[PDB]
């Protein structure tokens, strides 16, 4: 863990989750070098909004070379996603999350939910539940609109890698 | 290729990232089966219900391939107020009272009954409502004539809205029919209604329904 890595992951978390500057809490870079059990940053998740959680997880891993671990928290009247580089109750396709409860998502967990490995990107949505201050967390896997477009783009991407 | 690789390429190729994430927009999960009877309060939001011989299915609207791209709870209110003018169009609703004055009165102090009908009727014309009371509180059972029943997510959240936490709303299959039961747990121009409905005839085609549905109806009264 270092400063630029810290900047990198914070910026990417804003970009990938499409957050306002208001919606992300950042632990001090100096603090998190020394304490990996604290989170790099924590994102406010709006309800009814699709968030690219697999994409974000894989982004982190590609830069840390460490298996990341994000935690959904029901903090009482809000869900936050707390982003950890390492880890210290895991996600399924649909999840009930009550006040004080936590739900861990890793790449391994996404993997077990999703139906096929390739051409599949998993996202998530938070919904406000019928009664109480309880939220539901859906994980939803997405494919290409058109499989031709997608085969093409891969070939292009194969050609880029050097 | 892995997502790992994609990120390394996208850092240099932001044009390609855009195109990529724009194509990943077709839900391939969302559909799951469910158990009858199905309590609508205990359900997932923005999910349709698909009931057919083949399966009983909740499906996220993002994942629904039946509903294309309506009527509000508040809209059904305004039909409620003007039912006086739409009596022959809602003759199917009123057939449901079986010529009772007393039940018909009770539905004047219970808008969610009319509304929930109105909301389901917008979604499906092929329904046969029936009404009865326990302790002055009016109940309704909506019988679907067909085994293929799709209930859009929008109709559902709005039924739930119209029902407050007064009524239970429930879907079940009873004697070979899909039936939505609306069970009241608690609770303006009556006079012209009572008259116009007392004056309106019930035709032999409809009376055959109620005859064929007699034991179904007997079984729904509890
Ligand atoms: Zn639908």
């Amino acid at each position: 863990m270092n400063k630029v890595l810290h900047q990198d992951l914070v910026q990417a978390t804003r970009r990938i989750l499409k957050l306002g500057p208001s919606e992300l809490r950042v632990t001090d870079a100096g603090l998190i070098c020394k304490n990996p059990n604290y989170s790099v940053c924590d994102a406010m998740l709006k309800t009814d909004t699709v968030y690219c959680v697999e994409y974000l997880l894989s982004y982190w891993e590609s830069r840390t070379d460490h298996v990341p671990c994000f935690i959904f928290k029901n903090t009482g009247c809000a869900v936050s996603l707390c982003c950890f580089v390492r880890a210290p109750r895991h996600v399924g396709e649909f999840n009930v999350l009550k006040v004080n409860e936590s739900l861990i998502v890793t790449l391994k967990d996404i993997e077990e939910i999703k139906p096929s490995a390739y051409g599949v990107l998993t996202k998530c949505v938070v919904r406000k539940s019928n009664s109480a201050s309880v939220f539901n967390i859906e994980l939803i896997a997405f494919g290409p609109e058109n499989e031709g477009e997608y085969e093409n783009l891969l070939r292009e991407l194969y050609a880029k890698k050097a | 290729l892995t997502l790992h690789d994609l990120h390394d390429i996208f850092r240099e190729h932001p044009e390609l990232e855009l195109k990529y994430l724009n194509m990943m927009k077709m839900a391939i999960t969302g559909k799951e089966s469910i158990c009858l009877p199905f309590n609508f309060h205990s359900h997932r939001q923005h999910t349709c219900l698909d009931i057919s011989p083949y399966g009983n299915e909740q499906v996220s609207r993002i994942a629904c391939t039946s509903c294309e791209d309506l009527p509000t709870a508040s809209d059904a209110m305004v039909a409620f107020i003007n039912q006086t003018s739409n009596i022959m169009k809602n003759r199917n609703f009123y057939y449901g009272f079986c010529k009772s004055s007393e039940l018909l009165k009770l539905s004047t102090n219970q808008p969610p009954i009319f509304q929930i009908y109105y909301l389901l009727h917008a979604a499906n014309h092929d329904i046969v409502p029936f009404m009865h009371a326990e302790d002055g509180r009016l109940h309704m059972h909506v019988i679907f004539e067909n085994p293929d029943v799709h209930i859009p997510c929008d109709c559902i959240t709005q039924m739930l809205t119209a029902a407050r936490e007064d009524y239970s709303v429930t879907l079940n299959i009873v004697r070979d029919h899909v039936v939505i039961s609306v069970l009241c747990h608690a609770v303006i121009d009556v006079t012209i209604l009572q008259r116009k409905i007392d004056e309106m005839d019930i035709p032999n085609d409809v009376s055959e329904s109620f005859e064929r549905y007699k034991e179904l109806i007997q079984e729904l009264c509890q």
